[PDB]
RNA sequence: UUGGGACCGAGUAUUGCAAUUAUUGGUCGCGCAACGAGGAAUGUCUCGUAGGCGCAGCUCAUCAAACUGUGCCGAUUACGUCC
RNA sequence: AGCACCGUGGCGCAGUGGAAGCGCGAUGGGCUCAUAACCCAUAGGACGUUGGAUCGAAACCAACCGGUGCUACCA
């Protein structure tokens, strides 16, 4: 029953996806940044890269939603 | 015969150019000082610089910029006129233009006057504007 | 120590009005000149009660006021004084050093800025800055 | 570099009831602060025109790199097409 | 436990001796009524580490280290 950040989301230019909370998230159970990403973005077979803020950036479109989970 | 290459005038090095008062700029000094080559005692121009200590001595120039109240005595032509902290004081250098400048922001800066605040930070101390330039 | 022409505090004191104006800068002689009549009718005065009624072994009595369109003569030295940006009297000694200014110099009158990061806009480039 | 000046210190006079966050002139020092023909891209022009240059009016105690108007010096190319 | 291959910019990699590059990126501009699409300018390299061969290499040889695959299964 623990809790996690609920990340959340942005609907850039109607095909990206960033995901600004993503830093915070990685942090909590404790496992580092590149890792984590591949992952997520493997799953998902798009691009995207991180970088920048320590914001995503991923080239999968979803109607926004909290179903990222 | 032998021609000059890094002469000095201050233990300063100093361009043998072949005008005479473009050499001088070096000491700060600047042409509109030079021009009383009149009352240096070498009333060259048009005239190299290699030609010092010969019979157009050099330590002649040297001494009317060090006191000029003897050579002729007008201000209106002499950096600092009415100095706040002496009563008067003709003043050409090097060595004392960082020396000088620098004491008079100390001054400042001290019982913080708003000249002294603006300087502190680097912003301009003048009328000016920012927000657009100068932007480093 | 102090030398505002090489002159300690008690000469300066000693100038009469002529004697005075020709020693200071540009400004303060052609305010002097242009003034008369008075036209610190009050600023003299309340400084000059408190200042003489001291015991010594510390400050006068602060004294306020808005104006800060006067000069600052060896008379007033010594004092505590009030100068107001527009909200807040601030506190000030006159040393012998601030004689050939106004008061206002002393007084700022809005906070230095020091920014606190820049929001959208700010880049023309479009990211939506998360989170300022 | 004697090309350019940006910044910066001191002195002085005028404008105004009030010039401090320098208002405007006017001379000394600071020039060793930039900048050596400029990427992707982009602006409007066909003859007294383009471009270069200066003056006045405007605002108005004071201050014009702006705007409005007038004059001087004065070209290159095209006078075609629908991409 | 051996064998094989690999180690180069944030990430994936090119480069058989005259020896710092490319694709994705990050950051800032430009194209567009906006977004994709697409151009341009910026910063960002102990070429795994050490020794050796060589006039001279990041490239060849050896030693060690790390990563991955294959075979090993340890009284």
């Amino acid at each position: 029953r623990n809790r996690l950040p609920e990340p959340k989301l942005e609907k850039i230019g109607k095909k990206k996806v960033i995901i600004t909370n993503f830093g915070r998230i990685c942090q909590a159970f404790n496992r580092p940044i590149q890792d984590v990403k591949d992952y997520i973005e493997k799953e998902l077979s798009v691009g995207g890269n991180l970088d920048s803020n320590d914001a995503l950036i991923l080239k999968y479109e979803i109607q926004k939603s909290t179903a990222f989970d | 015969e032998q021609f000059q290459h890094i002469v000095r005038l201050l233990n300063t090095n100093v361009e043998g150019k072949r005008k005479v008062p473009f050499a001088l700029r070096m000491v700060k000094g600047v042409g509109i000082r030079f021009a009383y080559m009149v009352c240096k005692k070498a009333g060259i121009d048009v005239e190299r610089r290699a030609g010092t200590l010969t019979a157009e001595e050099l330590e002649r120039i040297s001494e009317v910029i060090a006191d000029p109240a003897k050579f002729k005595i007008p201000d209106w032509f002499l950096n600092r006129q009415r100095d706040p902290k002496t009563g008067k004081t003709e003043h050409l250098t090097s060595a004392m233009v960082d020396t000088r400048l620098r004491e008079d922001l100390e001054r400042l800066r001290k019982n913080r006057v708003h000249r002294g605040v603006r300087h502190a930070y680097g912003l301009r101390v003048r009328g000016q504007h920012t927000c657009t330039s100068g932007r480093h | 120590k102090f030398t505002y022409r090489g002159l300690e505090i008690d000469p300066l004191l000693a100038l009469s009005e002529e004697e005075f104006k020709t020693l200071v800068h540009a400004r303060a002689r052609r305010h002097m000149n242009r003034h008369a009549n008075r036209r610190a009718p009050v600023l003299l005065k309340r400084l000059r009660e408190a200042k003489k009624d001291v015991k010594a072994g510390e400050k006068p009595r602060a004294v306020k006021t808005h104006l800060r369109d006067v000069v600052i003569t060896p008379e007033m030295v010594g004092s505590v004084v009030g100068i107001y940006n527009g909200r807040q009297f601030n506190a000030v000694e006159i040393k012998g050093e601030m004689i050939g200014h106004y008061l206002g110099e002393f007084s700022m009158t809005y906070k230095p800025v020091i920014h606190g990061r820049p929001g959208v806009g700010a880049t023309h480039s479009s990211r939506f800055i998360p989170l300022k």
